[PDB]
């Protein structure tokens, strides 16, 4: 799995490959990685499926309650629970969850929640096996405040190299834009992006 | 092992069974009696797990007394060995269980038939015409295949145990320092005080 | 569970429970024991209210709690069992810890505890 | 033990402790952990003390044969071949941590080797279960273009840091001083900073106060 | 029982004549990776007390909340919270202690190893160690992971014994810690360049300094070092 | 440890060492190995040190409850069977003990049981127990006779113990003695080893073994 | 498990003016189980004294090696061993068998027959050689044996008064000790004689 | 996997004299080969004229030392301000460590003080228990170096009177306050030689009629 | 360990960081990793340093003898001679060797052994723990026939990031320049690349 | 494990084996000698591993019996000893040690002494007034420690065998099925053959 999420001038961006393998089958060639928990709070799972699905389902079903009460939640909020259950439950999870959200206040955020279940507010994420080779390239390329075409173009040329090393990523290569505009849900094909 | 042996006969059940208490290099005792008396018709003979041994007779021994005084009536030793049966059954599956072997003979006064019951520690029961338990098995099954009669009597299975005592103590390593003999028959149970010379 | 305070003390110091239950025995068919030098007999009375009753099976007034002891009463037959059953299972138990049967005595200061407890317990009479 | 080497502007000071153990209990309070190769070419060793002594005999024969044998003076990098072909060959078995120093005609050397046969060089060394409270100080006031006497300084101060800070550690300083020009100088006892204060009370006892059962003259003669 | 998985290196301490200095980098490794750069691991309680920690981050955080806690609770129903019945240095420790040897005997240790360091309200400084196995001690010097065989030594230079403390100055307290920083840096793999320092004096109270860098360093002497023992060039 | 209690015409005779060890560190040389329940019970000491302790002083307090409720001095059956019934409930949990209750009453005569962690209970005339009980077994065997007096009882079991002192290494120390009758037990001393070797060697003519 | 510890046994060795002194038990066990009485573990090769703890079969074994060796030694050099070289033939044996050794911990004392100097020395399983000027310890009340020795010690003792010191270091030390005891012997030796006496002690 | 226990080393030393008692430690506290404090006290005051140690892993000392304390001050509340003696300490004390069986306290606990009848009292603990009053007992680290320098100087073990011919032991009169801190130091002299885990300092706790007094002295540091 | 060897117009430059680590402690702060074989031919090393040294030096000997009877050997025979050495002894061995080498025919040549003993020809090569964190960058940095100048910049920005990123990386950038004019002994220090 | 017990009397060494050879959960033989003769007048016992036991006895057997022959001359009890010490020393650290121990009861004519020497499989030698091998140890020693004088007879050696053999009988948890006794003496090696029932 490669994942990634990115703050930029506009919101925030989360980005994923699709591939989830049972050893070295592909179990699935087409995942979609990128879970809403709320309108404009969505998080990039990696590590155990079974235990990033229920996590991000007790967290949707939390901020949906969380909203009946007390209205949106911030990121931040949705991030402190993300990091109750995965620290809590330390011993019987392995979970790396990216939690990206957009309010009209903050902006784009982006929280990272590695396995331990500490928490860290980043300008940009990544995650996954296939983060690794691409840690040098994101940390040349990453600038604070780009564009949303400048962002898609970081994202994509990132999770390329990283589907191109990993063996674990591949697939398409699926993104979540998160804006004052909206939800956009955009797709890159494998004839696009392994050219790059 | 301890010597755990059992023969039903035309009119009885005896019940032999060794005397030595063994822990590590040391004999430790040479006349233990490894017996109850469930109630005046049944006895229960017992091998195993040094603690569990003891604990368990006695603790069937208290049952089927409490029972024989609400009911003012012996149970037969079918419906004692079925309710042994089903406690060993339970502590198999239990956290700690029973690590207990028994033989129980009894006389069925309505029946006036002698029977022995065979329940290892998992609840495994049989009726048979005669049992043992652990490795004496093994050598006194095949000699009583040979030499056993169903319409013997008392005195022919007392001659009987012998010549498998004989066998065990020519052929066992461990020295189980003899057998107390039972007899359980009509009259209710009695030892034979002298088999050590007999 | 339920533990209203049934037996509870008035205003003139009597716990009226206690001392209802009293009645109930006071209704019960009488009893009586006598000590010899080298025995002691227990006799009951039967009614006769209703005849035609099966003496093989019904219940007797006298209950054997260990071979050694036995058990009578006057009052609630139902109640007595309860006793009579607590006391048999307690008489095996001392023969298991002790390895000697109960004295009458202590047989007798058993059944008298359990009794006391019953009039200051929570949710009985 | 710690041990230490440093470099200075013409030659190497080399320095250890002088505790060994056997687990928690003190062996040897005095032990001389300086072993000599050759003339101009000393050791320090750490680890399984019978491998450091036993290797650093072998090598310094086989170097003295070899010094015969072309009639010159034995270098450093012979000494520093010799040693770690022969721990390589076996695999870390040969429990072996030594700081080999020296001068020979090409100059002055200071070279690790490690039980595996792996060698470093540097300007400044330090092994043992002390390395890490040495390092410290080696990293702290080291320089370079140090003199003869701030080197045996720096060296000795090195492995104080050890004594004090490290119960591996402990009793004297040792130290040896090869300089370019002249002969080797080992300073055994260099410091003694650990004098074990006078005793509250004698315990000379009484004659006659051990019971004998019985008594007889050995035979040494023939 | 767990494993660390985020984590912080050495945490260093020491007391001088008017207080103590406590200093730690500004790393979260995951493994081998230099995983996250603005970590700070040196957490200030009310103007008196500055908690360093080490080893896991979750657990720091987890740790971070409770003194939060405690600071929130304190002053409920208390109006001398800022004065007279403020948290002083010792409280915090004491609660800290109880609750890391509590953990360790339930099998579930925090696992991290703790300096509290500060000043309590009569004057006197306050240095104390606690770790994952509720082990406590007090020392003029105090030191965490790696700083413990490195900082120590060259800390016990200047502060030896006790009688070392009221001749011992900030500067050169101070200097002690940034150069032991230094040290640290050279030789541990778990280190990062950046760090924090906090200065909690009794007269001049809590100077907490971010984003310091270690500065100063030797290196020019690796270009003549070529090879492994005999290569020339 | 060793320890051993008999019965015999006299009543019943209990000796003990005193050798307390960790590994091979001796540990004490002066420990208790008796514990005086009542004035007709004593219990001996085998195993955990602290396993032993804890529960037969323990035991100890379950025989006075029984006194004041009972009105009746424990039998020793009864006694025995506490020890033994607590202990089980402990099996498996990794408790250590080599016990054996001696005592008198009216009812029993003198009566020994011995009881370990496994949760077996045997009464019995002649039982020893520990490290050292085979070494004390061969010396008590051979020279027990039911008719000793008193006085060749008492020194049967001083001088079995001795043996066991001597050939088992986790044995020494001093021997403990204790006579129990109808009238209850009588302390007859502690017997430090490193005087009685030499004066029973000397006077029995034992231990040609040693360089005397 | 430990074959330095199915044995037992202790060996001290100590220097005093112009004389050494060395001292074993006799124990000899298997474990719990006392064998042997009369096992002592002080030999001797012309004036040079080598005391060995550990396993005894090694005991006996390097007992038997060394005399083959001071043997051949004498007949070629025409002169006995001195202390200061025997202790480096048995340390040199003792490396020999580096990866299968002798499970051991000898002791050399004796006094140079040249220079009249009193030389004590003592060595690990494997050769490493301990030099001490004061004492030595080996066997399985070793860490007794350190405690008494560093007490009791004190330089330049005469004969009478250092056979007191060493006599009651290993006494004391073998009564903490399960495995060790059993009987005593000391040598106290000098330039012209050698003196051994047996020791009273414990016998539990 | 965790590791619940951990070992902080150091020595205590426990003598009763005929109307006083000692209970002395270092002050030295370790992990590993690594000192974490020259003075961290482990010997303790816990009222009621008892002094008390409980070492080998501090944390566990500490908690047992805490628990005690608060079981002296407890006993006050629950039983009319009656003094807690020595004896009656230390059967408290072998419940609060029996509490733990399946899960022990990791350490050797020593208490002293005076008995019901003003004599000295010294009472020692396994570390799930057991018990026994003593003349002497030394514990922990070094314990394996002191105890049978205690024998043969506090209870006179293996020495006879000169000329009985081992017939007539050294009888047991007993010692001074003065003679008894002269043992304790040269004990703690003697370990500090000979185990790495003992130094830096030592501290006494003397216990009369008179209540509570301490005494410290400088160890070697190395 | 951070090492990698470039090919470029005029020859080929190796790289490599100086940190050696037991455990967390940098046993060595300066190490050299650029080992000369050969006049022109140099290799990068990485895992047991016991193993790379023993390697390296028994190559040594074998050029030097080749050398003497066959003249100077090519940059293909090197590499074999260390593949050699590797595939037959790949069980007791642990070694990441890099073969790098200058001669007037092949011009610059870059050859990488990894753990088992295979041998692979490349225009550049990666190698070390911290070679995980530039797959990306030097993938998409990398050109074939680039100046000296931007080779240096190339490797200089790749190690920075390796160093970055790896703890058992780090110190100083050393780099070893092979073209017709020679051997050229190139150093950076912290205070430069870590500034990029 | 198998019984071998030593003792030295004043004009004479007393060997005492058990004839029992086990396998699992049988007694294959009741009458085995576990002893060979070396020479006119030593006498070796051995116990140990199943094979190793007797081709050991046998190897050392045949090289005293060769060196007799060359030498025309009987080795002295003390350097036969010495000799089996050296083999089993030599095994120890080989491929397959021999697990073996030995007693070698001999009678030296030179000296007109008694000599009883023990051996375990390791090359641990000792010489003394009385020996045994394995668990018999335990209960004999402490027994000869009490009853044993330098100066006895041949017949009080028996008689404290006799003592011996009967502790283990009572307290060993085998049945080792009796012992064979051997006396060697200044006139050979002879063999008790009716301690059945002496
Ligand atoms: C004999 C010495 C043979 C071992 C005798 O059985 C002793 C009993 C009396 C002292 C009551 N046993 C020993 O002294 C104990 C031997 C070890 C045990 O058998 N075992 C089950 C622990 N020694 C002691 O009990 C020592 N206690 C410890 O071993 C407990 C430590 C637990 C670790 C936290 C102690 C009293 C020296």
């Amino acid at each position: 799995t490669s994942i990634m999420a990115v703050t930029f001038k506009d919101g925030v961006i989360l980005g994923a490959d699709s591939r989830t393998t049972t050893g070295a089958y592909i179990a699935n060639r087409v995942t979609d990685k990128l879970t809403r928990v709320h309108d404009k709070i969505w998080c990039c799972r990696s590590g155990s499926a079974a235990d990033t699905q229920a996590i991000a389902d007790i967290v949707q079903y939390h901020l949906e309650l969380y909203t009946s009460q007390y209205g949106t939640p911030s990121t931040e909020t949705a991030a402190s629970v993300f990091k109750e259950l995965c620290y809590e439950n330390k011993d019987n999870l392995t979970a790396g969850i990216i939690v990206a959200g957009y309010d009209d206040k903050n902006k784009g955020e982006v929280y990272t929640i590695p396995l331990g279940g500490s928490v860290h507010k980043l300008p940009y994420a990544i995650a996954g096996s296939g983060s690794t080779f691409i840690y040098g390239y994101c940390d040349k390329n990453f600038r604070e405040n780009m564009s949303k075409e400048e962002t898609v173009d970081f994202i994509k040329h990132s999770l390329s190299q990283a589907i191109k090393w990993d063996g674990s990523s591949g697939g398409v290569i699926r993104m979540v834009v998160l804006t004052a505009a909206g939800v956009e849900r955009l797709i890159f094909y494998p004839d696009e992006y392994e050219q790059l | 092992m301890d010597i755990i042996l059992g023969i039903r006969v035309q009119d009885s059940v005896i019940l032999a069974s060794s005397k030595a208490v063994t822990r590590g290099i040391s004999v430790l005792k040479d006349s233990d009696d490894k017996t109850r008396q469930l109630s005046p018709h049944t006895l229960m003979s017992f091998a195993g797990e040094a603690g569990d041994t003891v604990q368990f007779a006695e603790y069937i021994q208290a049952n089927i007394q409490l029972y024989s005084i609400r009911e003012d009536y012996e149970l037969s030793p079918q419906a004692v060995s079925s309710f042994v049966r089903q406690e060993l059954a339970k502590s198999i599956r239990s956290r700690r269980p029973y690590q207990v072997n028994v033989l129980i003979g009894g006389y069925d006064k309505k029946k006036n038939k002698p029977e022995l019951y065979q329940i290892d520690y998992l609840g495994t029961k049989v009726e048979l015409p005669y049992g043992a338990h652990g490795y004496s098995g093994f050598y006194t099954f095949s000699l009583l295949d040979h030499h056993y009669r169903p319409d013997m009597t008392t005195e022919e299975g007392l001659d009987l145990l012998k010549l498998c005592v004989q066998e065990l103590e020519k052929r066992m390593p461990m020295d189980f320092k003899g057998v107390i003999v039972k007899i359980v028959d009509k009259d209710g149970i009695r030892q034979v005080d002298d088999f050590q010379a007999q | 569970g339920y533990d209203r305070a049934l037996s509870i003390f008035s205003p003139d110091g009597h716990i009226f429970q206690v001392e209802y239950a009293l009645e109930a025995v006071k209704r019960g068919t009488c009893a009586v024991g006598v000590k010899g030098k080298n025995c002691v007999v227990l006799g009951c009375e039967r009614r006769s209210t209703l005849k035609l009753q099966d003496t093989r099976i019904t219940p007797s007034k006298v209950s054997k709690i260990d071979s050694h002891v036995v058990l009578s009463f006057s009052g609630l037959n139902a109640d007595s069992r309860i006793l009579i059953e607590k006391a048999r299972v307690e008489a095996q138990s001392h023969r298991l810890t002790l390895e000697d049967p109960v004295t009458v005595e202590y047989l007798t200061r058993y059944v008298a505890g359990v009794q006391q407890r019953y009039t200051q317990s929570g949710g009985v009479r | 033990t710690t041990i230490v080497g440093v470099k200075f502007n013409n030659g190497v000071v080399i320095a250890a402790d002088t505790r060994s153990t056997q687990g928690p209990i003190v062996a040897d309070k005095n032990c001389a952990k300086l072993h000599r190769i050759s003339p101009k070419i000393w050791c320090a060793g750490a680890g399984t003390a019978a491998d450091t002594e036993a290797v650093t005999q072998l090598i310094g024969s086989n170097i003295e044969l070899h010094s015969l044998y072309t009639s010159r003076e034995p270098r450093v990098v012979s000494a520093l071949q010799m040693l770690k072909q022969h721990l390589f060959k076996y695999q870390g078995h040969i429990g072996a941590y030594l700081i080999v120093a020296g001068v020979d005609p090409t100059g002055s050397h200071l070279f690790s080797i490690h039980a595996h046969g792996s060698t470093d060089v540097g300007y400044y060394l330090s092994l043992g279960s002390g390395s890490l409270a040495a390092m410290a100080v080696l990293e702290s006031h080291w320089k370079q273009d140090l003199t003869k006497e701030e080197a045996i300084k720096l060296a000795s101060d090195a492995i104080q840091a050890g004594i004090w800070n490290d119960l591996g550690s402990g009793s004297n300083v040792d130290v040896c001083v090869m300089e370019i020009g002249k002969d080797a100088e080992y300073l055994r006892n260099y410091l003694t900073p650990n004098v074990r204060e006078e005793k509250q009370k004698s315990y000379k006892f009484p004659r006659g106060t051990t019971a004998v059962l019985k008594e007889s003259i050995v035979n040494i003669c023939d | 029982t767990q494993q660390p998985i985020v984590t912080g290196t050495s945490v260093i301490s020491m007391k001088y004549d008017n207080g103590v200095i406590i200093a730690a980098d500004n790393l979260g490794s995951y493994g081998s990776l230099l995983r996250f750069n603005g970590v700070e691991r040196l957490i200030p309680v009310g103007d008196n007390t500055v908690v360093g920690i080490s080893g896991d981050i979750s657990d720091m955080q987890h740790i971070e909340r409770l003194l939060k806690d405690l600071v929130t609770e304190n002053a409920y129903d208390n109006p001398l919270a800022d004065a007279e019945e403020a948290l002083e240095p010792s409280y915090i420790f004491e609660y800290l202690a109880t609750v890391m040897y509590q953990r360790r005997s339930k099998m579930n240790p925090l696992w991290n190893a703790i300096i509290v360091a500060g000043v309590q309200s009569n004057g006197d400084q306050f240095l104390r160690y606690v770790n994952l196995l509720g082990v406590t001690y007090s020392s003029p010097t105090l030191a965490t992971g790696f700083g413990a065989h490195m900082a120590n030594p060259l800390l016990r230079k200047v502060v030896d014994r006790e009688s070392d403390i009221p001749k011992t100055t900030v500067q050169v307290a101070e200097e002690a810690i940034v150069n032991a920083m230094r040290v640290l840096y050279y030789r541990d793999a778990r280190s990062s360049r950046n760090f924090s320092l906090a200065i909690i004096d009794k007269n001049t109270g809590l100077t907490f300094k971010k984003n310091l860098q270690v500065e100063n360093m030797k290196w020019d002497f690796a270009k003549d070092i070529k090879g492994y023992g005999t290569q020339k060039i | 440890t060793t320890t051993l209690a008999f019965r015999f015409q006299g009543g019943i005779i209990v000796a003990v060492d005193s050798r307390a060890t960790a590994g091979n560190w001796v540990a004490s040389q002066t420990v208790k190995k008796v514990i005086e329940i009542n004035p007709f019970l004593l219990g001996t000491m085998a195993g955990g040190a602290a396993d032993c302790q804890f529960w037969e002083t323990w035991l100890g307090s379950q025989c006075r409850l029984h006194e004041l409720r009972e009105k009746e001095r424990i039998s020793v059956a009864a006694a025995s069977k506490i020890l033994s019934n607590l202990v089980y409930q402990y099996k498996g949990a990794g408790l250590s003990m080599g016990t054996m209750i001696c005592g008198y009453t009216r009812k029993e005569g003198p009566t020994i049981y011995y009881v370990d962690s496994d949760g077996t209970r045997l009464k019995g005339d002649i039982f020893c127990v520990g490290s050292g009980q085979t070494f004390a077994y061969g010396v008590l065997d051979s020279n027990y006779k039911w008719d000793l007096s008193v006085e060749d009882a008492l020194y049967l079991g001083k001088r079995s113990i001795l043996a066991a002192a001597h050939r088992d290494a986790y044995s020494g120390g001093s021997v403990n003695l204790y006579h129990v009758t109808e009238d209850g037990w009588i302390y007859h001393g502690n017997h430090d080893v490193g005087e009685l070797f030499w004066k029973v060697k000397e006077e029995e003519g034992s231990f040609n073994n040693v360089i005397g | 498990s430990d074959p330095s510890s199915i044995n037992g046994g202790i060996v001290v060795a100590m220097t005093g003016k112009d004389c050494v002194a060395i001292a074993c038990d006799l124990r000899l066990g298997s474990q719990s189980l006392g064998v042997s009485n009369k096992f002592e573990k002080i030999f001797h090769y012309g004036h040079v004294f080598l005391g060995i703890t550990g396993l005894a079969t090694d005991v006996t074994t390097l007992n038997e090696m060394f005399r083959y060796k001071t043997n051949l030694y004498k007949l070629k050099e025409e002169r006995a061993i001195e202390p200061e070289t025997f202790t480096q033939l048995v340390s040199s044996s003792l490396y020999e068998r580096r990866f299968g050794p002798y499970f051991v911990g000898p002791v050399v004392a004796g006094i140079n027959s040249k220079s009249g100097k009193p030389f004590i020395a003592g060595f690990d399983l494997i050769g490493c050689i301990d030099e001490a000027k004061d004492f030595i310890v080996s066997g399985t009340a070793s860490d007794q044996l350190f405690g008494m020795c560093e007490s009791l010690y004190e330089p330049n003792l005469e004969p009478e008064d250092l056979f007191e010191t060493i006599s009651q270091a290993l006494l004391n030390a073998a009564d903490r000790d399960a495995l060790s005891g059993w009987g005593a012997v000391v040598y106290i030796i000098k330039k012209d004689e050698v003196v051994k006496r047996y020791l009273k002690m414990r016998q539990d | 996997q965790f590791n619940p226990y951990g070992d902080n080393g150091g020595t205590i030393l426990g003598i009763a004299g005929e109307d006083f008692a000692v209970l002395a430690g270092d002050t030295r506290n370790i992990t590993d080969y690594s000192i974490n404090s020259r003075y961290e006290p482990k010997v303790f005051d816990c009222g009621d004229n008892i002094v008390m140690s409980a070492n080998g892993f501090a944390a566990d000392g500490d908690a047992l030392v805490k628990r005690f304390k608060n079981s002296v001050k407890w006993y006050h509340f629950d039983h009319n301000d009656k003094k807690l003696s020595i004896n009656s300490a230390a059967r408290n004390i072998q419940h609060l460590l029996y509490g733990k069986r399946f899960f022990p306290y990791y350490v050797h606990t020593i208490i002293a003080g005076l008995d019901e009848d003003g004599k000295g009292a010294v009472y020692s603990f396994d570390p799930v228990g057991s018990y026994e009053r003593e003349q002497c007992r030394a514990g922990g680290a070094a314990a394996s170096l002191i105890m049978p320098f205690l024998d043969n100087q506090v209870n006179f073990k293996n020495q006879y009177e000169p000329g009985t011919n081992g017939k007539v032991k050294k009888p047991l009169k007993y010692l001074s306050v003065e003679e008894v801190i002269k043992l304790v130091r040269d004990s703690f002299t003697s370990a500090t030689e000979r185990h790495i885990q003992v130094g830096d300092g030592l501290e006494i706790l003397i216990v009369t009629k008179d209540g509570v007094r301490k005494e410290f002295y400088e160890l070697k540091r190395d």
